[PDB]
This record gives structure tokens, sequence and C-alpha cells, in this order.
């Protein structure tokens, strides 16, 4: 338990409310859909795998994208360009060795120029007014992980897996705060692997009961149950490897009894 | 951008150049940082993404305030509250007389308050030194230049190694530890506390191994007893000379019992024993703390 962990947790809980996108932004986007956003996020999972990027970077890019699309109408042919710039900005924020701009140009298979990517980067910065230090599901998850008795790596890996699936589907997950999704994901992974439940220490820390996590739990369980039939599969493939202990191969429990 | 009249250059830090300027219209005096973007290459530098985003949420009396970001397409400009002097120039201007102990106390208290705020908002500054600490005429001191800062996680992860100015750089970095956190910032303040007391830099090496030796020669060569793990650290060598710990009453003679207590806790070899900024605020060294105004 590190020196400032309770303070940071409290501050993150303050910032996650200030860093949220508009819930129903997609409904006023005349050209793009939730379905195209799923394609984009799924591709970005692929990109992160290819360049060995932190999962935190993935999470930041999606936050940037959702905040950006909340205030800018974007045409389908330019959606990928927003995401690439988002990824580039997340990498520069989070990574020790961000990939170069030429590498982000190269993975769009030359759909965009280097010029376009740098201009979008500048435009994203303006729209986000340089506020890039967003709280992510990932940040709350790693904090929750410290209240585990003891560390179960399959729980940890499975919770990351569930928290990542939530990035793909804007409806419904845009309704839930990151701290809430993380809780839902922590509980669902715990239950699945060991049978245990959202522990008392987390109820104390977050103020979250199983009752407050219910609505998000109900959604995440559906998402988990249907994951093998989803149009987008990069995350399931990601979490099939041994580095993640093959947790996406595990069976979701049929009921949660909540 | 046209409202600003540049007066002079006042610094050049981790990146870009900083000017003293005046708002032609309001008369406010500010510090203007210029970052060139020269389009063709790599975009906005990560050093600036980090500094701006972090400073946007580091609003505290002991941190320099970011007032505005003026973002042209050719350049990027940061507007800061103006501070007239850094601690280095102040320490030179009182080489002979020394800084009065109340002023040392208060500056340290204030620096700890500003650093606690950072750590508690999950930011590591990673470049604390006398020329990055800015003073005004009213008795305040503030942390500046967040160019080398980052947002850390719980728990931490491997971060960049090429970090902190040589003289102020904690041993876990010099010796190559997988991991470092908030403790590296405290080591730097320990160094700075000492420098304020004696007039001279504490460990002024000119290479990594020279820096190590200088630390060793003062604090004693570290071993398993004092720092469980040293001898198994990546850049630790068995052939390091074994110097004995010098006595604090010779390292830092003007300090009383409370100050040596505090200084030794900021300078523990083991990062897990190194005092926190928040815990340091509670130290008896600070019970009689005031807000002295320099003869400035
Ligand atoms: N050289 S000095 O007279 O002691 C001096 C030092 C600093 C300043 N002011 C200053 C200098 C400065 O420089 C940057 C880059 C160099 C390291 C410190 C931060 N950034 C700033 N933000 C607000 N005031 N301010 C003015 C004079």
């Amino acid at each position: 338990v590190p020196d400032y962990h309770e303070d940071i947790h409290t501050y993150l809980r303050e910032m996650e409310v200030k860093c949220k996108p508009k819930v129903g932004y997609m409904k006023k986007q005349p050209d793009i859909t939730n379905s195209m956003r799923a394609i984009l996020v799924d591709w970005l999972v692929e990109v992160g795998e290819e360049y060995k990027l932190q999962n935190e970077t993935l999470h930041l890019a999606v936050n940037y994208i959702d905040r950006f699309l909340s205030s800018m109408s974007v045409l389908r042919g330019k959606l990928q360009l927003v995401g690439t710039a988002a990824m580039l900005l997340a990498s520069k924020f989070e990574e020790i060795y961000p990939p170069e701009v030429a590498e982000f140009v190269y993975i769009t298979d030359d759909t965009y120029t280097k010029k376009q990517v740098l201009r979008m980067e500048h435009l994203v910065l303006k729209v986000l007014t340089f506020d890039l230090a967003a709280p992510t599901v990932n940040q709350f998850l790693t904090q929750y992980f410290l209240h585990q008795q003891p560390a179960n790596c399959k729980v940890e890996s499975l919770a990351m897996f569930l928290g990542e699936l939530s990035l793909i589907d804007a409806d419904p997950y845009l309704k839930y705060l990151p701290s809430v999704i993380a809780g839902a994901a922590f509980h669902l992974a715990l239950y699945t692997v060991t049978g245990q439940s959202w522990p008392e220490s987390l109820i104390r820390k977050t103020g979250y009961t199983l009752e407050s996590l219910k609505p998000c739990l109900m959604d995440l369980h559906q998402t988990y149950l249907k994951a093998p039939q989803h149009a987008q599969q990069s995350i399931r493939e990601k979490y099939k490897n041994s580095k993640y202990h093959g947790v996406s191969l595990l069976n979701p429990p049929e009921t949660l009894n909540l | 951008m046209e409202n600003f009249q540049k007066v002079e250059k006042i610094g050049e830090g981790t990146y870009g150049v900083v000017y003293k300027a005046r708002n032609k219209l309001t008369g406010e005096v500010v510090a203007l940082k210029k970052i060139r973007l020269d389009t063709e290459t790599e975009g906005v530098p990560s050093t600036a993404i980090r500094e701006i985003s972090l400073l946007k949420e580091l609003n505290h009396p002991n941190i320099v305030k970011l007032l505005d970001v003026i973002h042209t397409e050719n350049k990027l400009y940061l507007v800061f509250e103006f501070l007239h002097q850094d601690l280095k120039k102040f320490m030179d201007a009182s080489a002979l007389t020394g800084i009065p102990l109340p002023l040392i106390k208060s500056y340290l208290f204030q620096l700890l308050q500003g650093l606690a705020f950072c750590h508690s908002h999950r930011v590591l500054h990673r470049d604390l030194k006398p020329q990055n600490l800015l003073i005004n005429t009213e008795g305040a001191i503030k942390l500046a230049d967040f160019g080398l800062a980052r947002a850390f996680g719980v728990p931490v992860r491997t971060y960049t190694h090429e970090v902190v100015t040589l003289w102020y750089r904690a041993p876990e970095i010099l010796l190559g530890c997988k991991y470092y956190s908030t403790a590296v910032d405290i080591w730097s303040l320990g160094c700075i506390f000492a420098e304020m007391v004696t007039r001279r830099a504490l460990f002024p090496g000119d290479s990594e191994i020279d820096q190590l030796f200088r630390i060793f020669r003062t604090l004693g060569t570290p071993d398993e007893v004092v720092w469980p793990g040293v001898t198994s650290m990546p850049d630790y060598k068995p052939s390091f000379p074994k110097w004995a710990r010098q006595d604090f009453s010779k390292v830092v003679p003007p300090l009383d019992e409370d100050g040596r207590s505090l200084l030794s806790q900021m300078l523990h070899y083991d990062p897990n024993k190194r005092i926190s900024a928040k815990a340091a605020l509670a130290h008896p060294f600070f019970q009689d703390v005031t807000k002295p105004v320099p003869h400035l």
C-alpha cells in the first residue's frame, strides 16, 4: 500500500466526473455510429498489441475520442484519423517510448498523410483544451487489485479483460463512470474465478455496494456472455494468450444471483 | 498573442525558452514560455503534453500558476504568473551571511506543501533543484518547470531512467532500480534543504559514478543492513569503496537536532524508509514555522 493511495483515489473520483463525454453524443452524429466506433476501438486494440503499448494507453485514447466526438461532427472517412491522433497523444502521454508519427501513418496503410495526423493531433489538443490526464477503468482496477486476499492473477487478468470489452460498446457503457465499471469488472472476475464477492474493504473505500454496481453488473454479464458472438474480436484474441493466462477462454457463470 | 510585450529572457529549462512579458492592455506581468513546433517532424513534444496537462490540475499556492495556453500553428505559448527570482540566485546573494533559519524553515515547509500536493495528485516532478524553485518578494516559494513531470500509477511501473539533474538525483536511479516513485522527489528536497543551510551543493558530482561516490563518502557506502537489496541492484558493484558514514554535525553544522532528524529521513538510502512530503509536514522541525519576508 503506497503513500498517497487514498488521496489519489479520492482525486481520481473527483476527476472522472469532470472527464466524462456526453452520454448520447452519437445520436447527434449525422454520419458515424456506435458500430463504427466499435470497429475503431477494436482496431486500436490491434494497434496497441502490435506496438507493445500499455493498456493504459488504449484506455486514454478511447477517453480522448469520446470527448472529442462529443463536440465535433466527424465524417466516416475521418474517424480513423481522429483515433490515430488520439492514440498518438495517449502514447506521448503514457509510454516511455511512444511510436513515431511515421509508424502511426504506416498502420493506417497510408490512408492519411503525416501532415493530416499532426494537424489532427493539434485539433484534438484544442478541443480537449489539453486535459489529457483522464482517470481510466484501468487506474481504478489496479487500485482495487490491492484489496485482494491474496493476489489472484486470473482475477486480475479477467477483470482487465472485462474492463476492456467495455471500451468497445458505447451503448451502454458511456452511462457508467470508470470507477463503477471497474467495480463491476472486479466483482465479475472475482465471482467467476474463485466464487468470492466484491469485498467489504472496497465497499468501505469506494462507497459502492453490490446494489449500486447492479445495473452495470447486469450489462457487463450480458457483454461477457455474448463476447464470443460479438462482431469485434481483437480483445478476446488478445486475452487468449498466456501473458493474460488465457482468461477469455474461461466460461462466464450462467447466473450472478444478485 | 499581440497583447504581449516581451521584456527579456528569464530562463531556459527542460524545453523551450521563457521570457518576462507585459500584457499591453491589462498591465499584468507574466512569464511567457515559447515552444517551437516547426511542423514537418514529430508534432507537439511529449514534454509539453505532460507539462500543460499536469499543470492544468496542479493549482496550489506553492506551484507556479499556468494562466493560459496560446496555441498558434507555428508556435505554442504558455502564460505563467511571474516570479522575480530563483532560489539559486537567492542562495548566491547570501553566500556570506547565509539564509536566516526561519527563512530556511519556511521555504522548506512551503516546498514540502507544494510537493505533497503533487504526490497526492499522482504527479512526480522529477527535476527538483534550486533553479526550478521560484520566489516572489512576499516570502513565497513555488515549484516550477514541470517539463520532466509525469502522472504515476498505483502501483508504479517502470518509468524513464534518464531523469533528475545529476546533483539532485536519488541513488535508486543512479544504481538502476527497476522502479522508483515519490521518494525520488524527496531525495532532491533533502539535497536542497542541505544546500540552503551550507551555501554549497551537497553532492556535486560530474559523472554517475562520481555522484555515487560523493553520496557514499557522506552517507556511508550502502549495504544490506542499511538498504536491503543494494548489493543485488543492476549497477551496484562489489568494488565500490566502503566509506564510513560521516556525522551530520559535520555534514550540516548550523542545523539543530530537529533539522538533522528531518534531513536524515529525506536522505535514507532505502526508498521505503524515505519520509513522505505529507509526513514531513508533521515533523517537530516545523512547529515554530513563520512566513519571513527576504530583505530582497
Ligand atoms: N535568473 S533569476 O533572476 O534568478 C530569475 C529566475 C526565474 C525568473 N522567473 C521565471 C523563470 C522561469 O524559467 C523557467 C525555465 C527555467 C527554469 C525555471 C522555469 N519560469 C518562470 N515562471 C514564472 N517565473 N519564471 C525570473 C528571474
